RNA sequence: UUUGCUCCACACAAUAUAGAUGGAUACGAAUAAGGCGUCCUUGUGGCGUCGCUGAACCAUAGCAGGCUAGCAACGGUGCACUUGGCGGAAAGGCCUUGGGUGCUUGCUGGCGAAUUGCAAUGUCAUUUUGCGUGGGGAUAAAUCAUUUGUAUACGACUUAGA
């Protein structure tokens, strides 16, 4: 449908977002995911902290380097959920994984690009209300991710700019609306109306 | 300084609530809630729309803003009478909802020629509007 | 089976790997927390280790058996001729960590530092910084806008200083260059300094 | 079994105006203003008349319905806390070493300073929470009085003081020393 | 105009396969905008091209084409099965493919 | 077991020389088809009288439709079932528009709450409750109050496309 | 070490390609709540309206889009230039001024198209590199050997040398 699809991860459930990203890649669709720190996991914060520490004790006994790597960042916690859904040791898998980018925050050019959502991974649509869940940023920070403040800062700044942008556009669509309605009731208008437009 | 507590005013499942049936052999037809069975199940009757009096899952149906006076458990003859009395069809047809639906049905029926004509007209409408947009 | 007698291990595993360091000049991995109410100053200094000697002094330590008594103590001595400031680097915060935005340099550079930029000095045409030097000859536009760009951006500010090794008994001739963080106040005041 | 609707009533007195958007509650009255975040709950507030607000739960389970009443309570103690106000009284208890309690300040502090507890040379400090005022009660022996608009803040600041005085390494049946909450009530007299 | 396109876009997804064994004789094609087997019944027999490039000019072009046709529908989501004159190279899983409007029954 | 129909099944012992015209017993059976229904008949029949299919005969099999299929009813329901550790009698109340639909959800309920499969259940009685406030269990009584109305908060529309350009709304 | 290097422009030759074929079309937040319009006392405010999917919006006619004339408009848009400003999270992109210029399917004309033979992707994208030209621009270092010992099994390290 589009050469590139930018997903705003905020309010999405990790495994369900991962599951749909993986498939799109293997079908040849490029994906970049933004705001990974705003991602969600079901279960209360403590369960998922505990689950991370579970993952944290696994290491190669003779050399901790060869052993499993533990990435603390939100985008990387995500990439793990995703990479496990791809057969990543095959040329085909490595090919699909190169179609992917994950980001905490919304860095340049993507900030001025439109982003979309995935209704089948959306927490508020998916989780039954009252169930407890977890924000990826807080989880990561508890396991050693260093950058939560820097990201939140830059975002608050980015969010101010985007607000002006929006305001100017909402104003412009107010003129366009007024003009469109002054053309209403003319011939060409009523004719389009007949044809469903 | 008054109190001021919100609204959050929902569509209610109630006798005489009219619903748009979203999937089935009826599907796009309006009907009315007669009795109510449980939290997920109600009895509906659609006589004007040609939909058979039946038990149905709430999830197969979407609640509209429209309501009209109906006796709980009112039979089909009665329902048909109260419906017309209340003029719910013209009321629905007048809604943006219904209009949006009819609109896209028109679009789908378009002939390839008609599509071409829609294009020449948008060209024309665009010319004068963009004009007006530059003068104010 | 099991050790049969318990003893602590040998050596600290926090000092691994035990390998030659990447350079003779150990890196400063942390600087003091910045208090921006104080005047601008260096947080560090460079020097050379000369040796040690002995000292005698009276000890002031209420409660100690040696309170008010003399003690004799070993001390080292590091030779520290004045450092000289040749430049500034601004750093900005990013979700990937600190990165260096720009580096502005002084217009004139001692041969002591210029030496550091060569692996063969005698054969070289010594062209280092010659084109950079010219940016000053013009009204200074380019140098200001960098200096300017540091202020607008830049969470932290470091000075580029080097040692005057010629003031030292050493035979070396090739000076040592390093970044020192400025902990005095006000990022704008910092670069101004 | 998923009860289809159950609701509660919040009575509003003649001095105050409570306003709720999303689930954020603001109760403003003679003694001040309190606000509280209810977003963690899922209830629906409804105004009926200026002296009456309802809270209800639709299609709720046991645990959910249980949370209805406690929502009503929290907003209630906001209302009364903003009118009558809250007052917690505590007494010192010691069988030998007199407990010495002051109020010190460091860098805009207001700390509660407890000295000589069970003879301790250690100086204990509990911070005064914003919104609560501490007055050492005149004419009553070793009484301390914590008061404010917020039950939650007063009850907690009190509890902080009573817990900093816990007795280690003795039989706490025999050693009763402490600062204990001795009365709970309002600021305004009569009611 | 700007759009010259006479075909519907599609994706080479897989070979026909089990869990552990594939069948290079059959390719599974995802057709854009076809979400159900019923929708996909329209395309059966339509001819498919996979178009690609090469270094050696041959008949005068550097562009080559493998031809095939849609054969049956596959599963509930509107995927389609198709066979080609020679089997598709399998480096093309994920590659774009062209479904035409002929032979036409409209 | 399936979507149920209700059958009338009538059977008897084979006629003997000295006992021609034996006594003709009837059962009402809920089953998905006549094959299961006749089976069930002999099942309970051998639990009551001295017979078995081999010495008996099915006289008649007939399906019985709901008298008023569009009318809502409160059904009282009586059941015997086996648990892991014992066997037990129950009374539940089900509210629906036909007997056949009621038995459907009963079997679902017994499966869900008490983990009873179809083999482990006997329907003892199914009968319409004619006067309200003979209605006992309150998960039904709840629905008999006057002018009954309720909303359906937090609504989830099912998306037809993997991506959305909006962000959703649960308003209803 | 046979006229080398770099940036801009075109030219030829190769080489490729995880897969162009109208457009990746920008608030934020909440979801037991919101978007938009409007009024005002500028608020957790009054009133109106909307959703129930992007099935949208925008674009889309012309030899793959040729050669030409006019009208109504004063609009749109492409391109190279010029004005002022913004953006450092990876800014490397966004906005604005002014004249020039091409196109305009907003409307109305003149000419062209075949014989590619009833389909055969029927070739229009962007990667890297090489060889000459001529328009700007620039005129070094590292290594071996020798040497120091703050270094070292050998390499490596650290000094020094017109
Ligand atoms: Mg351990
Ligand atoms: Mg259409
Ligand atoms: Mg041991
Ligand atoms: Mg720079
Ligand atoms: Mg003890
Ligand atoms: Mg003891
Ligand atoms: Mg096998
Ligand atoms: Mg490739
Ligand atoms: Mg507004
Ligand atoms: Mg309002
Ligand atoms: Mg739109
Ligand atoms: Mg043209
Ligand atoms: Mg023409
Ligand atoms: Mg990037
Ligand atoms: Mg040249």
């Amino acid at each position: 449908v589009e050469p590139v699809v930018v997903i705003d991860g905020k309010g999405h459930l990790v495994g369900r977002l991962a599951s749909v990203v993986a498939k799109q890649l293997l079908n040849g669709q490029k994906i970049v995911v933004v705001r990974a720190e705003e991602l969600n996991i079901s279960g209360e914060f403590f369960r998922n902290k505990l689950k991370y520490h579970d993952f944290l004790r696994k290491a190669t006994a003779f050399n901790k380097t060869r052993g499993p790597f533990h990435f603390r960042a939100p985008s990387r916690i995500f990439y793990k959920a995703l990479r496990g859904m791809v057969s990543h040791k095959t040329a085909r898998g490595k090919a699909a994984l190169e179609r992917l980018k994950v980001f905490e925050g919304i860095p340049p050019p993507y900030d001025k690009k439109k982003r979309v959502v995935v209704p089948q991974a959306l927490r508020v649509l998916r989780l039954k209300p009252g169930r407890k869940y977890t924000t990826l940023g807080k989880l990561s920070t508890s396991v050693g991710w260093k950058y939560e403040d820097v990201v939140a800062k830059l975002e608050a700044k980015r969010k101010v700019s985007s607000a002006e942008y929006y305001a100017k556009k909402r104003a412009f669509t107010k003129k366009v609306a007024s003009a469109n309605a002054t053309a209403a009731e003319s011939d060409v208008a009523k004719q389009l109306a007949a044809l469903g437009y | 300084t008054d109190s001021i507590v919100k609204a959050s005013n929902w569509r209610l499942v109630e006798v005489g609530r009219v619903v748009l049936i979203k999937k089935g052999q009826s599907a796009g037809k309006l009907a009315a809630i007669v009795e109510i069975i449980d939290q997920k199940k109600v009895l509906i009757d659609g006589p004007k729309a040609g939909v058979p009096r039946q038990a149905i899952n709430l999830g197969q149906v979407v609640l509209t803003p429209l309501t009209f006076a109906l006796p709980r458990g009112a039979r089909t003859a009665t329902v048909s009478k109260k419906w017309a009395a209340a003029a719910v069809c013209e009321k629905w047809a007048a809604s943006s909802w219904a209009k949006k639906i009819a609109q896209r049905e028109r679009r789908a029926a378009l002939t390839d020629f008609e599509r071409f004509q829609v294009m020449v007209l948008r060209k024309q409408k665009r010319y004068t509007v963009k004009k007006a947009l530059a003068k104010a | 089976s099991h050790r049969k007698y318990e003893a602590p291990r040998h050596g600290h595993l926090g000092f691994l790997p035990r390998k030659r360091a990447a350079s003779i000049r150990a890196r400063v991995k942390a600087f003091p927390k910045d208090d921006r109410s104080k005047p601008v100053a260096l947080t560090s200094f460079l020097g050379y280790k000369a040796g040690m000697t002995t000292i005698v002094r009276d000890l002031d330590r209420p409660g100690s058996k040696f309170h008010k008594r003399e003690v004799v103590e070993a001390v080292t001595v590091v030779d520290t001729p004045p450092v000289v400031v040749v430049g500034v680097v601004g750093y900005v915060e990013t979700p990937r960590g600190l990165r260096s935005l720009t580096t502005v340099w002084a217009e004139h550079l001692s041969d002591e530092v210029k030496r550091r930029f060569y692996k063969n000095w005698y054969k070289s045409k010594k062209k280092a910084f010659t084109k950079y030097s010219a940016k000053y000859a013009q009204d200074g536009a380019g140098i200001e806008r960098e200096l300017a760009r540091i202020k607008k951006y830049a969470s932290v500010v470091r000075v580029l200083v080097h040692t005057q090794i010629r003031k030292t008994p050493l035979a070396q001739k090739k000076a040592h260059l390093a970044e020192i963080q400025l902990n005095g106040g006000s990022i704008s005041e910092k670069v101004d300094w | 079994m998923k009860y289809i609707q159950t609701e509660q009533q919040i009575e509003v007195p003649e001095g105050v105006t409570v306003s709720i958007k999303s689930r954020i509650v603001k109760v403003v009255g003679p003694r001040g203003t309190l606000t509280k975040n209810l977003k963690h709950i899922d209830v629906t507030f409804t105004k009926v008349n200026n002296q009456l607000i309802k809270v209800a739960v639709h299609n709720g389970g046991r645990k959910h319905v249980a949370a209805l009443r406690t929502v009503k309570s929290l907003v209630d103690n906001m209302i009364t806390g903003v009118t009558k106000g809250y007052k917690y009284k505590m007494r010192y208890v010691y069988a030998h070493f007199p407990i010495n309690v002051n109020i010190v300040e460091k860098d805009g502090a207001k700390f509660i300073e407890v000295r000589n507890f069970l003879g301790d040379k250690k100086i204990r400090n509990v911070p005064v929470r914003d919104g609560v005022t501490i007055e050492f009660s005149t004419n009553v022996k070793d009484e301390i009085v914590l008061s404010g608009n917020s039950v939650e803040d007063v009850s907690q600041n009190a509890a902080d003081l009573q817990q900093i005085c816990r007795v280690r390494n003795k039989d706490i049946r025999k050693f009763l020393d402490g600062i204990y909450v001795s009365h709970k009530g309002f600021i305004t007299e009569d009611l | 105009a700007e759009s010259h396109r006479l075909y519907v876009k599609g994706k080479h997804l897989s070979y026909q396969r089990s869990k552990r064994v594939n069948n290079p004789n059959v390719s599974l094609i995802k057709i854009e905008g076809v979400a159900t087997p019923q929708d996909a019944q329209f395309y059966l027999g339509k001819r498919i091209a996979y178009v690609y490039r090469a270094s050696k000019e041959v008949r005068g072009s550097k562009i080559r084409v493998m031809w095939g046709k849609v054969t049956r529908t596959h599963g509930n989501s509107g995927v389609v099965r198709a066979t080609f004159r020679n089997n598709l190279p399998a480096k093309t899983f994920g590659a774009s493919v062209r479904i035409f409007l002929y032979p036409s029954n409209i | 077991m399936a979507h149920f129909k209700e059958y009338q099944v009538i059977g008897r012992r084979l006629p003997t020389e000295s006992v021609p015209e034996p006594k003709l017993f009837r059962m009402r059976i809920f089953a998905s088809n006549e094959v299961i229904a006749k089976s069930r008949y002999w099942y309970f029949l051998q639990k009551l009288h001295k017979v078995k299919k081999a010495s008996g005969e099915i006289v008649s099999i007939n399906q019985i439709n709901e008298a008023h299929p569009t009318k809502v009813k409160n059904f009282g329901v009586w059941v015997r079932y086996d648990s892991r550790s014992g066997t037990h009698n129950m009374y539940k109340e089900i509210r629906d528009v036909s007997r056949v639909a009621a038995v459907e959800t009963l079997y679902q309920d017994m499966a869900a709450r008490h983990r009873a499969r179809f083999r482990s259940i006997h329907i003892l009685k199914v009968a319409e409750i004619e006067k309200t406030a003979d209605v006992k269990r309150q998960y039904v009584k709840q629905f008999l109050t006057k002018d009954l109305k309720f909303p359906l908060p937090h609504r989830v529309q099912k998306s037809t496309k993997t991506f959305s350009y909006k962000r959703p709304s649960t308003f209803y």
